[PDB]
């Protein structure tokens, strides 16, 4: 057992308290604050027309990657109607992985063509704006129920 | 092994949830915010009104604005400097983190701080409602002497406003005066005696004793004249007892009044200094004095603004303005030990905590310089006495306010502010500050007394003027950087998701959410010490830091 | 209506209310224009805010006293709610229906 | 409902407790009561001075100042005093009845208090002294009158505590309510014993 | 003295110090970190940005591609 | 708790001291004589530590050690049921329009608004008192 | 605890598709609760405009044209914010 290593401890009960060194940050998204925001617009706002938790996935996957994936879709917070996205800039690999009760929702033509209109933003060397340009087709494609 | 987070929380809110939260709030967290937002928007209207002021002052001519527009000018300013900005905000930071700070799961009379805070809202509209009468509002000073209130003397209808105004703000202070004393009384966490609560609310412990001592002398005083100037009724009249009984009981509730003012930002000070110094505040115990030896004094010492009237008994209000001074002397050394031999980081609050080290330091000064009465016999309302209370004031309350929220800011919104953002509003809140003021104690030595609408280019002392104007202007300018920060601070602006934002943080706030959850406190901190929150976050540090707690 | 109704004893407002006549028209005149918009700004808001202030009602319990958390320290404010409740600190929230939901304990039994 | 969740005596709570722990409604009170005695102190600082001012024999030609008045509504009060003491007594012991007929009888001789004032302000402002005719008349109307609005606040206390018995359960909380109503207006009529003294008997 | 001097003063210096101190203290680097250039490896924690989205394991489906 | 009555203890004494002090050193001292304007303020704050102080020795004394204050006392030595706090209320934006009519009736010297001002604070006073009280409607 | 629960079938409605959402307005479908936003756009410029139009009459007084101004450009301010936000997806 391991706390975070220098200022943290675990209360009294299971919520550990950490801390922040005066001047640095306690997230440390290695991207910039305002298109995240756009991610998070594209991914709440303009997604709630399709009724799935749209997980983004950006770790590394150094395995059997759509089993990774589909492991990784299971503590999505309701993995039944889930869409997450996976990639890996490690490894060059994108992952579209669906949940249970998202299946034939307007989905299996939307993960391909996500797919595409994700990497052909990655190849520009856009990572954020890729995951924009997924998430809003995959929005339009998953249909509501 | 891996959480599943938003990739930044939430931006604005939701469409309506504050709107009849506002109107219906009744935890104490809302109402502080309010009281700092409401706050900072009659600090600006303060702010413009003394741009309008410093305009005039420019020239001497009266080339921008009227007389009677002046004397109303720097009337409602002073109000809305004192008791609509400082008066509020020393509740207001109480309303924000106190009870964080004594474990309590809400304030103490959670319906009363509603009243209190739109008491407040309500006694500072209808007394900035003199500006809509065509008179206008009070000509007649902040300090509204009688032979000039008394309804023969400024006979129109700003002043009856500007006093029911400060009727009702004096009545919601007092209201928050009563909660926040039995908050702190018997409203607190079940392993805290009295001396290991922070030194911030035990500041608004002895603020809100002296509250309710002082501002119903402000209420009985106002009634007296609300009577005397409505059914004309002789109590402050001049040929009667009636220009000392104006003067002894408003100074009575005015110098208790700048010292409910003084205190609270005192202990907001003195919370900067522990988790930017990395180490205790100095002599714990010895400020926990401090504040009750500078505070009961604070009532006995009323009579030192009437040295020029010749009616006080005089060596006692002087020597006792001195005994008043000493306290806060050592309330000061004890911060400058805190600061002793630290790892200081000069992050944007405790940047302001220094500011305002320096500047009621020289202030302070001017205040044994000035309480002295021969030495005050020239310097009863001449500038020397406004750059006295500038120089002193501004910088307890508006230094210590910025201290304050940007060090309460993260964890009463969970978002950071930019701290380049923030130097940029130090610099330039301390270059300017410095600039309208170290200035006007040379301009009120040599001669221009205090609430003059204009002078003379035979008079000299034009270019001490307007180098007061280039500061104030530069101040005015000041807040953009302010309101900016905030306003990309709250919608957006780097987020908090840990606990202590500051590092080494204490004072048993610091050990809850960033966003605090309703009633505070999911998990409160064995407390043993002062700073439970630093050792909740510290455990290894405990032995270390009792083994060397008393050798100094 | 408000607005026309208040400007138009504007006469004797200006008179009681010490106000400049022209001041108070141009306030009524002005008023017309932009005070339809405040308020429509905050009344929808404030009437979204009340669907919210009694959608929370139900997602959540009625609200009373405090009991604090027995082992450690938290505060609970002790919902009590209105529909099924499931064994554990949360009930099974009830769908709206177009009615007034209490929000006091006080008007319960 | 399945019982409750908040399965407690009623909707309202004592305030915290009272067994080991101090009524926090009580300490509210009390320190409200202290701001309202430095409110007393800014009316009585209104008195002391301009009587140091009027000399010789000080107290105007037309206040023919009515003791014979006065004395038996202090002494209605003050006998009113033990009424609410009385009446907070049978709060501690739970029953409301024993509450609201001492504050019926509380409220009806604190009325009859505040109808003797006002008809001795009635017959002193009709031969004598008005709030603009005299220095002495103008403090006296003042420094008792608003004691007057003091005493009719706790009078509207009283009407609305009582409807308060009216409307609910006797709960730990009703009678920290009730003796938070008795030690205010302990305390009016001990600010007007101060003043009856100050006044009418020290001059 | 000098209405131009003492007005084009009292609105200058203002905004000439609010420039020089807003080009030295706005144009650092900020504390947040840079944004993640796509040539260099992951050297991040793993991220999971979940939705929030209806709030309250078995597999769906599947795609994948190489840049 | 102890150091409440200890805290009034110490400003009764200091209030009391002043007081006597500024009325015998304006007894002799001064112009005329005894300011009596704050003296009685001084007299009446030393009051208002009485009443406090009074209050809380009152308190302390019948009381044992409380769980809160004690030192080295756990949490769960005193972690039970607190009393009741006030959730949401919109009565105390009304007793400040109510007070606030009142005193722009006091202000513009209009008998009427003050009488209907005073009206609205007895019945927004009513409403805020009343509001954890008022039962189900009987029908 | 004395309280039944409440269940109404209203006639549920276009026709629950276009509009606002059940998340960004609690209850969307038991009335109508979304005014189109270029309404209150050109209703906010349009009575900026009004405000503007309002110099031309009798007039002497021009301390009113600096409110009449104030009160336009606050509304014109207003306005452009709010539909450049729109326009940039509620970025700055
Ligand atoms: C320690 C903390 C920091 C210290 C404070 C620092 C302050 C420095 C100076 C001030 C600058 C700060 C930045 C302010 C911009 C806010 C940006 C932000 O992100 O905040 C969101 C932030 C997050 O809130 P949320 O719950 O997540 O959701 C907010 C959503 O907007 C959902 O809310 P809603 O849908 O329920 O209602 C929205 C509405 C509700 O707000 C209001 O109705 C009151 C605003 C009064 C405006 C008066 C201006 C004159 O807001 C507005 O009115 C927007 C229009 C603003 C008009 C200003 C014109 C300027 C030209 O809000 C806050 O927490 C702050 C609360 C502020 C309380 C207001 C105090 C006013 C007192 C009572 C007013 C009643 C009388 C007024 C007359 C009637 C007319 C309305
Ligand atoms: C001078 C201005 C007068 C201000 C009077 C209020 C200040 C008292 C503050 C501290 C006292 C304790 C306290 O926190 O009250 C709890 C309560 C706060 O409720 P919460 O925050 O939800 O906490 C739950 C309670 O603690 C749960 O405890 P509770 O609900 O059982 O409260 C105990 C008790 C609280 O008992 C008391 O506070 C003593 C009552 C003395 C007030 C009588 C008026 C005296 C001034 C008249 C001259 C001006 O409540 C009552 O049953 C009696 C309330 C009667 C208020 C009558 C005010 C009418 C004023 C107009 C009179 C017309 C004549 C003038 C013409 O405050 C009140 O009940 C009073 C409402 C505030 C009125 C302000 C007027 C503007
Ligand atoms: C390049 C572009 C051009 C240049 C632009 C400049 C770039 C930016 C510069 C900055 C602009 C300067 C002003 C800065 C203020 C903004 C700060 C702010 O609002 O806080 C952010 C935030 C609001 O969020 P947001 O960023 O505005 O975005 C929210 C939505 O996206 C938006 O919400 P929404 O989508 O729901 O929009 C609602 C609004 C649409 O928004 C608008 O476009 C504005 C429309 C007009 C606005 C007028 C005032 C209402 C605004 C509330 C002010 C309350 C005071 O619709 C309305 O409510 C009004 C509809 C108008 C109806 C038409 C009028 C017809 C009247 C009847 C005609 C009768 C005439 C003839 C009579 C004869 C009868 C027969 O505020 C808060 O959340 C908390 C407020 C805390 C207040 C603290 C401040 C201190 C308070 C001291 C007391
Ligand atoms: C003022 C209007 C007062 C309307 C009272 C309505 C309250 C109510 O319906 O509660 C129902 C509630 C029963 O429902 P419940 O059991 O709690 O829950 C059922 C629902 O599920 C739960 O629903 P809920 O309880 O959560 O919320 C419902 C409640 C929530 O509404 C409220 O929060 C009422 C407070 C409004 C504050 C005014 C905003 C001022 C903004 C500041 C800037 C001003 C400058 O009522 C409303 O939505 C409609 C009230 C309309 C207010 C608009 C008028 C503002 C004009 C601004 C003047 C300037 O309790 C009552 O029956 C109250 C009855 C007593 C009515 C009269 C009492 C007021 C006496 C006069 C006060 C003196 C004010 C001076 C005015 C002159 C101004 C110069
Ligand atoms: C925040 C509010 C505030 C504060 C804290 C002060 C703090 C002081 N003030 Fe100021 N003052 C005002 C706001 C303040 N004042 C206001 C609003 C007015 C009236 C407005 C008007 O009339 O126009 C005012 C008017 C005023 C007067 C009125 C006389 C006149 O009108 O000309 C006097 C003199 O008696 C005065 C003296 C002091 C003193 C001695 C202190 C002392 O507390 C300061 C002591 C601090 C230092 C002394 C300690 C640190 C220095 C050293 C590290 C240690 C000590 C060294 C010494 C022993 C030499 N003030
Ligand atoms: C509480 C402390 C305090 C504060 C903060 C202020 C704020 C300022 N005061 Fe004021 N002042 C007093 C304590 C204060 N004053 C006192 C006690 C009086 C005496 C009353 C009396 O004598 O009767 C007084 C009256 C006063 C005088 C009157 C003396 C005379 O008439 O000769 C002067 C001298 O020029 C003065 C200087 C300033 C300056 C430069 C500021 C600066 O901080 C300026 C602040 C305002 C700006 C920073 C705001 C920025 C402008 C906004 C950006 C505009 C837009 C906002 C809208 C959208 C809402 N003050
Ligand atoms: C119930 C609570 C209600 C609270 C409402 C509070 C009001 C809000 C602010 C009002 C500001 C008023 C400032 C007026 C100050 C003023 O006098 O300015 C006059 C004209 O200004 C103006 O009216 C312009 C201001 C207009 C205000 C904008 C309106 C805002 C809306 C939203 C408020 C409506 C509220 C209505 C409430 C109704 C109920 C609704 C629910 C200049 O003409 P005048 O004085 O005659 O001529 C001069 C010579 O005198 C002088 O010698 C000479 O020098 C020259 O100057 C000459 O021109
Ligand atoms: C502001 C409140 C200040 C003080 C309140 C004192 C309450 C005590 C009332 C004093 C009674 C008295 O003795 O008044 C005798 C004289 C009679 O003289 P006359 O008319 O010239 O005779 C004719 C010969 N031809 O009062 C008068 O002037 C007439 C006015 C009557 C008293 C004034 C109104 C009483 C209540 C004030 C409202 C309080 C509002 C509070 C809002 C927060
Ligand atoms: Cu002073
Ligand atoms: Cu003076």
């Amino acid at each position: 057992e391991l706390d975070l290593p220098y200022g943290s401890a675990l209360t009294s009960s299971g919520r550990i308290s950490a801390v922040t060194e005066p001047g640095e940050l306690s997230v440390h998204y290695p991207f910039p604050t305002m298109d995240l925001v756009v991610l998070d617009d594209a991914l709440k706002y303009g997604s709630r027309a399709a009724k799935a938790r749209f997980a983004v996935y950006i770790g590394p996957l150094g395995a059997d990657t759509a089993a990774t994936a589909r492991e990784i879709l299971a503590n999505v917070p309701t993995p039944e109607n889930a869409v997450l996205l996976a990639v890996s800039p490690d490894q060059r690999a994108i992952e579209v992985v669906y949940g249970a009760d998202v299946k034939g929702r307007g989905i299996e033509s939307a993960a391909p063509l996500g797919v595409s209109a994700a990497a052909a933003s990655f190849k520009e060397g856009n990572l954020i704006d890729g995951l924009i340009s997924a998430v809003r087709v995959m929005s339009a494609g998953v249909s509501p129920a | 092994e891996l959480e599943a987070r938003r990739p930044f929380p939430e931006r604005m809110g939701p469409k309506g949830n504050l709107i009849y939260k506002l109107i219906t709030t009744t935890d104490h967290k809302l109402i502080g915010i309010m009281y700092c937002v409401v706050c900072f928007a009659f600090f600006l209207v303060g702010g413009l009104m003394a741009l309008f002021m410093r305009t005039e002052l420019a020239m001497p001519g009266l080339q921008f604005l009227s007389n009677e527009q002046f004397n109303q000018l720097f009337t409602m300013h002073g109000t809305v400097m004192l008791l609509f900005y400082a008066t509020p905000i020393v509740f207001g930071f109480a309303n924000l983190v106190l009870p964080l700070q004594i474990g309590a799961p809400d304030v103490a009379f959670p319906r009363l701080n509603a009243l209190s805070f739109w008491l407040f809202l309500f006694g500072a509209l209808i007394a900035i409602a003199g500006f809509i009468t065509p008179g206008g509002a009070a000509d007649f000073g902040w300090t509204a002497y009688s032979p000039l209130t008394d309804a023969i003397h400024s006979p129109g209808a700003g002043g009856d406003l500007w006093i029911m105004g400060l009727a009702v703000g004096g009545l919601g202070t007092i209201l928050g005066g009563v909660n926040m004393i039995t908050t702190v009384v018997c409203m607190r966490a079940p392993g805290m005696t009295m001396f290991r609560m922070p030194i911030f609310t035990w500041n608004i412990l002895v603020t809100s004793i002296l509250v309710l001592i002082a501002f119903p002398i402000l209420t009985a005083a106002l009634f007296g004249l609300a009577a005397d100037r409505h059914l004309g009724a002789h109590i402050y009249d001049p040929a009667n007892g009636g220009v000392l009984l104006w003067q002894h009981l408003f100074w009575f509730f005015g110098h208790p009044e700048v010292y409910i003012i003084a205190l609270p930002f005192f202990g907001i000070v003195s919370e900067i200094f522990p988790v930017f110094s990395r180490k205790p505040i100095f002599g714990y115990t010895t400020l926990i004095y401090a504040t009750l030896a500078i505070a009961a004094l604070s009532v006995a010492v009323w009579a030192h603004h009437m040295y020029a009237t010749g009616a006080v008994l005089l060596p006692f209000f002087s020597f006792m303005t001195f005994l008043i001074a000493v306290p806060t002397g050592i309330k000061f050394f004890n911060w400058i030990g805190t600061m002793w031999k630290g790892q200081l980081t000069f992050e944007t609050p405790m940047l302001f905590s220094v500011g305002f080290l320096i500047t009621f330091l020289l202030g302070g000064l001017s205040g044994v310089l000035l309480a002295s009465p021969p030495l005050d016999f020239h310097v009863t309302d001449s500038y020397f006495v406004i750059a006295h209370f500038h120089y002193v004031l501004f910088g307890t309350i508006v230094f210590a306010t910025y201290a304050g929220i940007y060090f309460w800011f993260p964890k009463m919104t969970g978002r950071l502010l930019d701290e380049r953002l923030g130097k940029l509003h130090f610099w330039l809140t301390f270059i300017g500050f410095h600039t309208t003021f170290l200035v006007q104690h040379w301009l009120g030595d040599e001669g221009m007394p205090r609430r003059y609408a204009d002078y003379l280019p035979t008079d000299g002392f034009t270019t001490l003027n307007v180098i007061s104007t280039v500061g104030a202007f530069i101040l005015g300018v000041s807040m953009l950087p302010f309101v900016w920060n905030v306003f990309k601070s709250w919608r957006y602006g780097e987020p908090v998701t840990v606990d202590d934002p500051w590092g080494y943080g204490n004072s048993l706030e610091w050990a809850t959410s960033c966003p605090p959850p309703r009633h505070n406190f999911t998990e409160l901190p064995r407390i043993r010490s002062e700073r439970p929150a630093f050792e909740l976050h510290y455990p290894h540090m405990v032995e270390r830091m009792r083994a060397e707690a008393h050798v100094g | 209506y408000l607005l026309l109704t208040f400007a138009c004893m504007n006469d004797i407002i200006a008179l009681k209310f010490h106000i400049s006549l022209n001041a108070t028209t141009w306030i009524g005149r002005i008023g017309m224009v932009v005070l339809p918009a405040i308020v429509y700004f905050v009344a929808y808001r404030w009437a979204i805010s009340l669907q919210r202030s009694d959608r929370e009602v139900l997602e959540h319990g009625v609200e009373t006293g405090i009991i604090k958390r027995l082992p450690h320290g938290a505060y609970v404010e002790l919902h009590q709610p209105l529909g099924p409740v499931d064994e554990h600190g949360h009930p099974i929230p009830l769908e709206y229906a177009g009615a007034p939901l209490p929000k006091r304990m006080n008007k319960l039994g | 409902m399945t019982s409750a969740v908040g399965t407690s005596g009623t909707a309202i709570t004592s305030r915290v407790h009272s067994l080991n722990r101090p009524n926090m409604v009580s300490v509210g009170t009390i320190v409200w009561l202290s701001s309202e005695l430095m409110f007393f102190a800014g009316l009585f600082a209104m008195y002391f001075t301009a009587r140091a001012q009027a000399g010789g024999a000080w107290p105007p030609e037309p206040t023919e100042l009515n003791l014979a008045l006065a004395v038996p509504v202090t002494l209605v009060l003050i006998a009113s005093s033990f009424t609410c003491q009385m009446g907070v007594f049978a709060a501690e012991r739970g029953d409301v009845f024993g509450l609201r007929r001492w504050y019926v009888i509380t409220f009806l001789m604190g009325l009859f208090f505040v109808l003797g004032q006002g008809y001795e302000y009635i017959h002193l402002v009709e031969h004598g002294t008005t709030i603009p005719g005299s220095a002495y008349g103008s403090v006296f109307y003042l420094a008792t009158g608003f004691h007057g609005l003091h005493v009719i606040g706790g009078l509207v206390a009283f009407v609305l505590l009582l409807a308060r018995t009216k409307m609910s359960k006797f709960t730990p909380a009703q009678a920290t309510a009730a003796i938070v109503v008795s030690y205010y207006w302990h305390f009016v009529d001990i600010v007007w014993i101060a003043l009856f003294a100050t006044i009418y008997f020290v001059r | 003295m000098s209405t131009a001097l003492t007005h084009g003063l009292i609105g200058g210096v203002p905004l000439v110090l609010f420039a020089v101190l807003a080009l030295i203290f706005l144009t650092r680097k900020g504390p947040h970190p840079d944004t993640y250039k796509m040539s260099d490896p992951w050297t991040h924690a793993p991220i999971l940005w979940a939705a929030e989205e209806p709030r309250e394991v078995v597999i769906g489906g599947g795609a994948s591609g190489k840049w | 708790m102890h150091i409440e009555a200890r805290l009034f203890e110490i400003l009764t004494a200091f209030f009391a001291l002043a007081a006597v002090v500024y009325a015998v050193l304006t007894a002799m001292f001064a112009t005329g004589g005894v300011e009596w304007a704050g003296t009685t303020a001084l007299v009446l704050t030393t009051g208002l530590t009485l009443i406090t102080g009074t209050f809380f020795r009152f308190v302390a004394r019948r009381l044992d050690t409380r769980p809160e204050d004690y030192e080295d006392a756990e949490i769960s030595d005193g972690a039970g049921e607190l009393g009741f706090f006030a959730p949401h209320s919109w009565w105390p934006i009304l007793i400040s329009l109510s007070f606030s009519t009142a005193a722009v009736g006091a202000a513009l010297w209009l008998p009427w608004l003050i009488a209907a001002g005073v009206a609205f604070v007895i019945t927004s006073v009513c409403g805020l008192v009343f509001e954890y009280y008022w039962g189900p409607e009987k029908h | 605890m004395s309280s039944t629960q409440d269940r109404s079938q209203l006639d549920p409605e276009v026709e629950r598709h276009t509009g606002v959402d059940v998340e960004d307005v609690p209850s969307a479908e038991w009335g109508w609760s979304h005014m189109p936003i270029g309404v209150m756009h050109i209703g906010g410029l349009l009575s900026a405009a009004f405000l503007l139009v309002m110099m031309r009459g009798n007039h002497v007084g021009h301390v009113e044209d600096w409110f009449l101004i104030g009160f336009a450009a606050v509304i014109v301010a207003l306005v452009g914010r709010n539909w450049w936000l729109r326009r940039r997806g509620w970025i700055r």
